């Protein structure tokens, strides 16, 4: 959840919104393994709940998020139904476990491509225009994360934007990201110069993939 | 002295606007049947199955014309090659179907099969079924037959299924054509035509259009 002034703010010059909780378990093994464990539910549920709670009346806000990258335990099933329940309002979406388990109204998945299907052992990656039609498939899908613009990047986006519009049920995407995370460091004359991961003597560290 | 007057152009042409040459006359075959008073005039034959497949009913409904008789009996009998594998007999007069009954003139025999041989065009294994109409004592009116195949067909999830598996149409459109006779169609033609088909990874015709 962001801070306060961000949702008034989308109230008022207009901008869709995905609200989400605080809950990130990437660098568990495997990824699931806090939420699924009901020990860890309520600490969970507080911070779906009180979310929910605090952006309720904000306009701007028009999907819950559950978290993100945490895989699919029955925690997420079980917060999915409390969000469902207490707000008819607004669909809820989740991408861990395959971008399309029974704990989003969305297929969002994170960086599918097109045409081209990547098929992962338990949790594939489809050709977006395939996902759609997947037997028994009828949900929307949109993108929770695609076309990441690290460094020179951004090719084949026109492919996407092809597809968005050709597809009805293809409603399009959330670029990754707005702004570089780099930080201020100065060297002996006071001039600034821009830094990434490493140049605190933090270790370990990734580098350059904060931007 | 049979006479036959055939006329080019009627009413029935309305529907017969296909994307072909337009001709007229005698182009199949004529023939002459003789059956009993007493006869077999209609059957059906249905296979269902349980989920594995391992277990099969076969059902076959039978109807007959000329006059009833309690001793009357129909016998269906399934073989694969010369061994018999299952069979089953029955006075006619169906099940009750509304307030008046059901029909006296029809039967329905139900054979179980374990472990069937399935039909499709990668090894089209085939039963021959054997329709009997005869006396409860065991003298033979007349018998009808044909070739059985064991197969489902079923949509689900938006899969057309064959067996269970999802099939991959490998299909071609074919009109009756030969280019010295016509429309007439042969048994050397029609082969000539299946066993290319085959040869060249089809696996899949439609009928165009009639
Ligand atoms: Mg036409
Ligand atoms: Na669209
Ligand atoms: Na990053």
């Amino acid at each position: 959840p962001n801070h306060p002034l961000w949702y008034t703010l989308c109230d008022r010059y207009g901008l869709y919104v995905v609200d989400e909780a605080n809950i990130e378990t990437h660098g568990m093994v495997p990824m699931n393994r806090l939420t699924d464990d009901p020990r860890w539910l309520p600490a969970m549920s507080e911070r779906v709940t009180r979310m929910v709670q605090r952006d309720r009346n904000h306009p701007s806000v028009i999907i819950w998020s559950l978290g993100t990258e945490s895989g699919h335990g029955a925690n997420h099933d079980a917060l999915y139904r409390w969000i469902k329940s207490v707000d008819p309002s607004r669909p809820v979406q989740y991408e861990g476990g395959g971008a399309d388990t029974t704990a989003t109204d969305i297929i969002c998945p994170m960086y599918a491509r097109v045409d081209e299907d990547q098929p992962f052992p338990a949790v594939p990656k489809w050709s977006i225009k395939k996902w759609l039609s997947l037997p028994g498939e009828t949900r929307p899908l949109i993108l929770c994360e695609y076309a990441h613009a690290m460094g020179n990047s951004l090719g084949g986006f026109a492919k996407y934007w092809q597809a968005f519009r050709q597809y009805p049920r293809l409603q399009g995407g959330f670029v990754w990201d707005w702004v570089d995370q780099s930080l201020i460091k100065y060297d002996e004359n006071g001039n600034p110069w821009s830094a990434y991961g490493g140049d605190f003597g933090d270790t370990p560290n990734d580098r350059q993939f904060c931007m | 002295r049979l006479a036959v007057m055939v006329l080019r152009w009627s009413d029935g042409s309305y529907l017969e606007d296909q994307d072909m040459w337009r001709m007229s006359g005698i182009f199949r075959d004529v023939s002459l049947l003789h059956k009993p008073t007493t006869q077999i005039s209609d059957f059906h034959v249905a296979t269902r199955f349980n989920d594995d497949f391992s277990r099969a009913v076969l059902e076959a409904e039978v109807q007959m014309c000329g006059e009833l008789r309690d001793y009357l009996r129909v016998t269906v009998s399934l073989w694969q090659g010369e061994t018999q594998v299952a069979s089953g007999t029955a006075p006619f007069g169906g099940e009750i179907i509304d307030e008046r009954g059901g029909y006296a003139d029809r039967v329905t025999l139900r054979l179980n099969v374990e472990n069937p041989k399935l039909w499709s065009a990668e090894i089209p294994n085939l039963y021959r079924a054997v329709v009997e109409l005869h006396t409860a004592d065991g003298t033979l009116i007349e018998a009808e037959a044909c070739d059985v195949g064991f197969r489902e067909v079923r949509i689900e999830n938006g899969l057309l299924l064959l067996n269970g598996k999802p099939l991959l149409i490998r299909g071609v459109n074919r009109h009756e054509h030969h280019p010295l006779h016509g429309q007439v169609m042969d048994e050397q033609t029609m082969v000539q035509d299946i066993l290319l088909m085959k040869q060249n990874n089809f696996n899949a015709v439609r009928c165009s259009h009639y």
